[PDB]
RNA sequence: AAACUCCAGUUGACACAAAAUAGACUACGAAAGUGGCUUUAACAUAUCUGAACACACAAUAGCUAAGACCCAAACUGGGAUUAGAUACCCCACUAUGCUUAGCCCUAAACCUCAACAGUUAAAUCAACAAAACUGCUCGCCAGAACACUACGAGCCACAGCUUAAAACUCAAA
C-alpha cells in the first residue's frame, strides 16, 4: 500500500505471449509460496492444525529426498549383466 | 538488445515505448476475480475510469457469474468501452485466484486489447484478520 | 427468484418486444438489431414482462435500473408477502410412547404458529395390530393440546390400504379465531 | 553503553538539514551521551512511503550517531525524537562493532535421523 | 434462498486487532508457553533426591469492574436441507477472543518416557510403542463398575475446584 506499484510480482508480455507470461507469474507466486498461502488463508487453520501439517510435509520431504538418494545410489548397477549364465 | 521480464523502473532512461507512451502512461486493467464474480476496471495511468464490466453487469447470476466464460464476457465488454476511448496497450493487475483470474485477461485481448505486462496484487496479510472458522464438509 | 438487472447482449429469444427508454414503444424487432441499439445508444437492456406471448424488453440505463429496483424494495418492505406455505410432516406409530408424543407434540404447536401446515401419518406399529378408529385417537389427542390455535385442514383418511391414517393440521383463521373467543366468552357468560 | 542512531531526516536544504543534527545531537548531550562519530549516508528514496507529523514522506537524509550513553538515556532520546518535525523515522540499537563475532570452523554435518527423530 | 444496494471497483488517508516469507530451523523457558522491530531489566543452585495440601506458577474456556472493537464468533435470529434438523450448509449479530486490575486453578496440562547417576556386557526382547537394563530416591497403584459420584474438609471458587468412599451388582473388565 506505501511500496511502489508494478514492480512486486510483476512481469512483462513478450512478443504478445500472454500465455507464456502468465505462466512465469504463476510459476514465481507458487515457487515463493504465495499460492498455497493465499488457499490455505481462506479459511483459518487452527494453531494445533498448522503445527501437524507443518510436522507432517517437513517428515514427508525428508522421506522423499531420503528414499530419492537411495534409489540414485542403488541405480549405479543398472547396467547390463557383466556374469549372464553364471 | 536481450527482452526482460522485470518491467521498467520509473525514474530510469528505458527504450521501450508502446505507441509513443512510455510504461508509466499505460492505462491499468484492473482485474479483480472472486471466488463467485468477476470485476474488471481500466483506468488511465492518472487513475480515470475508463470502462468498468463485471460477470453480473453482464447478465450472468449466481453460479454462472463463477465461471470463466462469465469473465472472458466481462472482459470483452470492458475492452470495446475502453477501446472506444482510446485505449490499445493496457497494464494488467489481477488480483484474487478465481475462475476469471485468466479468463478476464483473454477477453481484453479478443476485445481489442494489448496486454503488455501482467501484475499480482492478491492481498496476503503478513500474519492481518483472522478469517472464517473451516467449512465441515 | 428474479432480478431486476441487465439482461446483457445474449438474449434467451430471437424476436423481441423492445421499449424505449422513455418507455416508448419501438415494436418487435429481432435480438440481432436490439444489441446494435444498445451500442448505438450506451444502453442496457432489461426484462420488464415475460407473461406476455412477445416477450417484452426495455433499453434503460444505470442510473434507471437502479432507481428501479430501489423502488421495488420500498414496495416489498412495506408489504413483506409471505409467499410459501411449508408443508412439515410427522409419521407417528401406534404404540408411540407419551414422552415421544409429547415431544412431537410441542413440536407441531410451533409449527402452528409459524403458520405451517403440518401433515400427520399415524401408522401401524411393530408387532402391535391396532383397530383404526384407535389409530384416530392420537389425532384427538394432538389437536387438543391446541384447542383454539389449530384445527384439522383435511380430516382424518385411511391410507395404503387402511394400514396407516393420514390428515393436516393448520392455524386457524382469523375469522374462525374470534369465532372460537366469542363461543368462548358465551360460555363464560352462561358460567 | 555504545549505541548506534539510525537517523532519517525530512528531506531538506543544507541549512536546515545542519540544524537539525545540530538539534539532534545536543539532545544527545543533554541526556548524557558522548558524542562518538556522525556520518551521512546520502539522500535517498525511501522503501516505502512514510507518513511522520501530518506529512507523507517519500525521500529522507539518511545519518548515524555513533555514541555512548547511559541505559537511562535511550529512552528518554527515543521521546525526543518522536517530537522532531523534522525526523521521519529514529531508531537507536546497540552499536554493532560492540559485539564481537565468533570465530566459526565450518558446516557440521547433522545426521538425518536426528532430524526425523527431532 | 436470505442478506446488502449511502453497494461495488480504482486511488488516497487510516488501529488499543493480528504478527506472510525466514522456519526444510529445532532454539528459549520450570511447566504452561514463546516465532514483527527497538531498547531496558533479566533467565536460581560448585552433590543429588525431596509436597494433592507449604511456597510460587499454570493453555483454552469462564467470573467481577472499567475500556477498545478490524476480523472471527458460542448463543440467538433469518435462509436452505430433512420424515424431523434444537445440526451439518449460507447470512447477520452478541458474550467471548484484546487491554487494565482482580479472580478462577482446569486440559489427550501427553515424548501418554518421574528426578539423579551409570552401563552397552549379559538373556536383546510377552506384544506394540520408544533398543535393553542397573543403582538410588520420591510420588503412585492393587478386579470391573458404582465413581472426574456421595458425605466430610478446604478454597475470592456458590450450577465450581481439590481430596475421595460405601452399599447393591457382576465373572469378568
Ligand atoms: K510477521
Ligand atoms: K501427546
Ligand atoms: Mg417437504
Ligand atoms: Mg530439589
Ligand atoms: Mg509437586
Ligand atoms: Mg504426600
Ligand atoms: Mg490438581
Ligand atoms: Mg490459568
Ligand atoms: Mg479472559
Ligand atoms: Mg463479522
Ligand atoms: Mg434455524
Ligand atoms: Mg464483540
Ligand atoms: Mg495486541
Ligand atoms: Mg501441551
Ligand atoms: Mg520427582
Ligand atoms: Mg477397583
Ligand atoms: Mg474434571
Ligand atoms: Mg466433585
Ligand atoms: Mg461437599
Amino acid at each position: 500500500a506505501k511500496h511502489l506499484k508494478f514492480i512486486a510480482r510483476t512481469v512483462m508480455v513478450q512478443e504478445g505471449n500472454v500465455e507464456s507470461a502468465y505462466r512465469t507469474l504463476n510459476r514465481i507466486l507458487t515457487m515463493d509460496g504465495l499460492i498455497e498461502d493465499i488457499k490455505h488463508r481462506r479459511y483459518y487453520e487452527k494453531p494445533c492444525r498448522r503445527r501437524q501439517r507443518e510436522s507432517y510435509e517437513r517428515c514427508r520431504r525428508i522421506y522423499n529426498m531420503e528414499m530419492a538418494r537411495k534409489i540414485n545410489f542403488l541405480m549405479r548397477k543398472n547396467r547390463a549383466d557383466p556374469w549372464q549364465g553364471c | 538488445t536481450k527482452f526482460s521480464i522485470y518491467p521498467p523502473i520509473p525514474g530510469e532512461e528505458s527504450s521501450l515505448r508502446w505507441a509513443g507512451k512510455k510504461f508509466e502512461e499505460i492505462p491499468i486493467a484492473h482485474i479483480k476475480a472472486s471466488h463467485n464474480n468477476t470485476q474488471i476496471q481500466v483506468v488511465s495511468a492518472s487513475n480515470e475510469p475508463l470502462a468498468f464490466a463485471s460477470c453480473g453487469t453482464e447478465g450472468f447470476r449466481n453460479a454462472k457469474k463463477g465461471t470463466g466464460i462469465a469473465a472472458q464476457t466481462a472482459g470483452i465488454a470492458a475492452a470495446a468501452r475502453a477501446k472506444q476511448k482510446g485505449v490499445i496497450h493496457i497494464r494488467v493487475v489481477v488480483k484474487g485466484l478465481g475462475p476469471g483470474r485468466l479468463s478476464a485477461m483473454h477477453g481484453l485481448i479478443m476485445g481489442g486489447l494489448e496486454v503488455i505486462s501482467i501484475t499480482d496484487n492478491t492481498p496476503i496479510p503478513h500474519x492481518g484478520c483472522r478469517p472464517r472458522k473451516a467449512r465441515k464438509l | 427468484k428474479t432480478a431486476f438487472s441487465n439482461v446483457g447482449r445474449k438474449i434467451s429469444q430471437r424476436v423481441i418486444h423492445l421499449f424505449d427508454e422513455k418507455g416508448n414503444d419501438l415494436g418487435n424487432m429481432h435480438r440481432a438489431n436490439v444489441i446494435r441499439l444498445m451500442d448505438e445508444r450506451d444502453l442496457r437492456l432489461v426484462q420488464r414482462n415475460t407473461s406476455t406471448e412477445p416477450a417484452e424488453y426495455q433499453l434503460m440505463t444505470g442510473l434507471q435500473i437502479l432507481q428501479e429496483r430501489q423502488r421495488l424494495r420500498e414496495m416489498e418492505k412495506a408489504n413483506p408477502k409471505t409467499g410459501p406455505t411449508l408443508r412439515k410432516e410427522l409419521i407417528l406409530s401406534s404404540n408411540i410412547g407419551q414422552h415421544d408424543l409429547d415431544t412431537k407434540t410441542k413440536q407441531i404447536q410451533q409449527w402452528i404458529k409459524k403458520k405451517h401446515l403440518v401433515q400427520i401419518t399415524i401408522k401401524k406399529g411393530k408387532n402391535v395390530d391396532v383397530s383404526e378408529n384407535e389409530m384416530e385417537e392420537i389425532f384427538h389427542q394432538i389437536l387438543q393440546t391446541m384447542p383454539g390455535i389449530a384445527t384439522f385442514s383435511s380430516r382424518p383418511q385411511a391410507v395404503q390400504g387402511g394400514k396407516a391414517l393420514m390428515c393436516v393440521l393448520r392455524a386457524l383463521s382469523k375469522n374462525e379465531e374470534k369465532a372460537y373467543k366469542e363461543t368462548q366468552e358465551t360460555q363464560e357468560r352462561d358460567t | 553503553p555504545r549505541y548506534e542512531l539510525a537517523l532519517i531526516l525530512k528531506a531538506m536544504q543544507r541549512p536546515e538539514t545542519a540544524a537539525t543534527l545540530k538539534r539532534t545531537i545536543e539532545a544527545l548531550m543533554d541526556r548524557g551521551a558522548i558524542v562518538r562519530d556522525l556520518e551521512n549516508l546520502g539522500e535517498r528514496a525511501l522503501p516505502y512511503r512514510i507518513s511522520a507529523h501530518s506529512q507523507q514522506h517519500n525521500r529522507g537524509g539518511y545519518f548515524l550517531v555513533d555514541f555512548y550513553a547511559p541505559t537511562a538515556a535511550v529512552e528518554s532520546m527515543v521521546e525526543h525524537l518522536s517530537r522532531d518535525i523534522d525526523v521521519i523515522r529514529g531508531n537507536i540499537v546497540k552499536h554493532p562493532l560492540t559485539q564481537e563475532l565468533k570465530e566459526c570452523e565450518g558446516i557440521v554435518p547433522v545426521p538425518l535421523a536426528e532430524k526425523l527423530y527431532s
